């Protein structure tokens, strides 16, 4: 109403503390990171927790992976996505490509695509949406600005339905541009960066909330690991001293 | 002549643009008319997904014959029509 | 079935520990590295161990080297590949080029090539496949995206037959992009990086499993050497303390 | 006139397309007819492999004369036919 | 035939230039005349702003039909007229 923007809980351990309450409701959050940083995992965990914890239905739009592979790989975290799909609480929308596709001009694919995303959200009454691998849809149209503001048409339309959306995308360097192809220009409201930094010959995973428009959040990088229960962050700064003592 | 169908973004002009080219090329070939039907991706994204038809505009021929998927957001479109004509010639072949 | 992805043992000393069991079955693993890092050796050892240890037949697709040279160089590790070929347990498929080739347009080579790979796998009932020097097939078609998703057509088709596949490819820097020409976009399920790092004027060889979709693995770099018995890694972290003591 | 052979992907229309161009060009030249035979790569990939013929569609002339391999997935194809005509002229030469 | 309106910089000649092209193209199509009215951005920038019409010269069709915004400071202008003709053909379609 006349209040500051509210947030929806991800229930991703540590993240709701870093974000001071979760992801801003009814807006898009970009999650950008090099290959294998945990973007797709973040975007699945977001939808899964919504279904399991809050009975909020989800739509997962896949541009890179097949739905069969998304479901099979999620078993790694003890998540049965096939059951949720059967129950109608999750819908996986396949926009990944036939190996057999051909030459194109025009970006209208994508108008039809936005309408299918809308229809799915309404059909499943979804409140959470994940869009996986914006980078991939860019590579299919060669970063022509027909994909670029067809992307803005998507971000806009999601905001109109009031969907709360995670969009994942690739970057090439750990400490360099936010997103390959400048994706952060469109998914611009909120930006989360996942890193997999080389410390000598060892890797350290970190998560940073760079920006959340209209609200507060913790700053800088926070280390995390990926476990059999998904992403697990820890809130060094957020800890508080309330604990009791006795003689 | 073919249950032929085209998936469009929202009857976007590129789609309609291509559609005319598709219609023009298609009409040219012969008897055994092809049925051209457009499917609004916005209306039913479900079928698009099964076809794994992520991109629009796109064209898909169900039958007769085996099924094929012709796509590409870019307007290859005249070139795509030429390719379709070549396929007809091979169909002619 | 309804289980997490299973793995097939490489029997490459140390690697099955780093990968927690071997290479994910029925999928492709990219092995990327600068010239002379041991990619081709890895891909041969994978097939050889399958034949010798498990009686699993192999197909080796060669894009850079001739089959005669592949066989002659493997004698360095005490491996008699000619015997295995004679016995029908190994097939080397020659896709390397005549020095005499000419100008081309079109990537259909490659449709015919995929079909020959399929036929060989079925003929020899192979369960392991190695594809050597993806970089080379890229240079023959000048990284046109006709080779790029003819590559995806290959990765897809391999997955359909249930082949477990190693694909080798080149990179230019030790700490830079994963693969020249962006090969990791297609051989995307699993990524292994071999490095030959300059430490002053000395070289140190390391192996890293960057990513294995749907399963766990050790992280960061692990040093190895190449010996008369092939690749030899060591598992510093994996060691366990079970050993007995007495007074 | 040449044991001449063409390898096609699956009698794909590009192949057939090229084939007609090959046939048309070939017929034009002279006496000593060339025999045009197509080999289905799908049917026997083994020979393709020996020829190291990775790419399709492709054309290979075994004899008479030395053997040559003409390929390129892209439809150079009219240009390829022109090159073949030039070879015939040098054969004419 | 369309409440059609054009926004011009100050009746700059490019605008007038385009206007004639717009008028010429528009007159060509058919009955159901389109009304061409120019709006001086200088006179009322407020409406331009609501339309978020930042650039001039620009053309906007309010009705009948849905509203569209045609713009671009560069004189695409003959090309823009051709696009308008294509739209009419699709309107004709």
């Amino acid at each position: 109403e006349h209040q500051a923007i509210a947030k929806m809980r991800t229930m991703i351990e540590g993240f709701d503390d870093i974000s001071h309450g979760g992801l801003p409701i009814g807006r898009s959050t970009l999650v950008s990171g090099t290959s294998g940083t945990g973007k797709t995992l973040f975007s699945i965990q977001f939808l899964y927790n919504g279904i399991i914890e809050f009975d909020e239905p989800g739509v997962f739009v896949t541009f890179e992976e097949t739905p069969q592979d998304i479901i099979k790989n999620a078993r790694s975290f003890g998540w049965d996505l096939a059951k949720l799909v059967d129950e109608g609480k999750l819908f996986i929308l396949d926009a990944s490509p036939d190996p057999e596709g051909q030459e194109v001009v025009g970006g209208f694919d994508l108008s039809a695509l936005i309408e299918r995303i809308n229809y799915a959200i309404q059909k499943y009454r979804a409140r959470r949406v994940s869009i996986d691998s914006v980078t991939s849809v860019f590579q299919q149209y060669d970063a022509s600005s027909v994909v670029r503001r067809e992307l803005f048409r998507l971000v806009a339309r999601l905001k109109q339905i009031g969907a709360t959306t995670v969009m994942t995308t690739e970057r090439i360097e750990e400490y360099g541009p936010i997103a390959r192809y400048g994706v952060e220009e469109f998914v611009s409201d909120n930006v989360v960066i996942l890193r997999n930094v080389l410390e000598g010959e060892r890797r350290r995973r970190t998560l940073e909330i760079l920006k959340l428009r209209g609200t507060s959040h913790m700053k800088g990088e926070y280390p995390f690991t990926i476990t059999d229960h998904g992403i697990n962050i820890f809130p060094l700064g957020a800890m508080r001293l309330t604990q009791r003592s006795s003689n | 002549t073919y249950i032929l169908k085209l998936y469009v973004a929202g009857n976007t002009p590129n789609s309609v643009r291509a559609l005319k080219t598709l219609k023009n090329i298609l009409e040219v070939e012969f008897q055994g008319v092809y049925a051209l039907k457009v499917i609004d991706v916005l209306k039913n994204p479900q079928l698009a997904e099964e076809d794994k038809i992520l991109a629009t505009p796109t064209l898909a021929k169900v039958l007769p014959l085996p099924v094929r998927r012709i796509i590409g957001d870019l307007s290859d479109r005249e070139k795509v029509l030429i390719g379709l004509d070549l396929l007809y010639g091979e169909l002619q072949d």
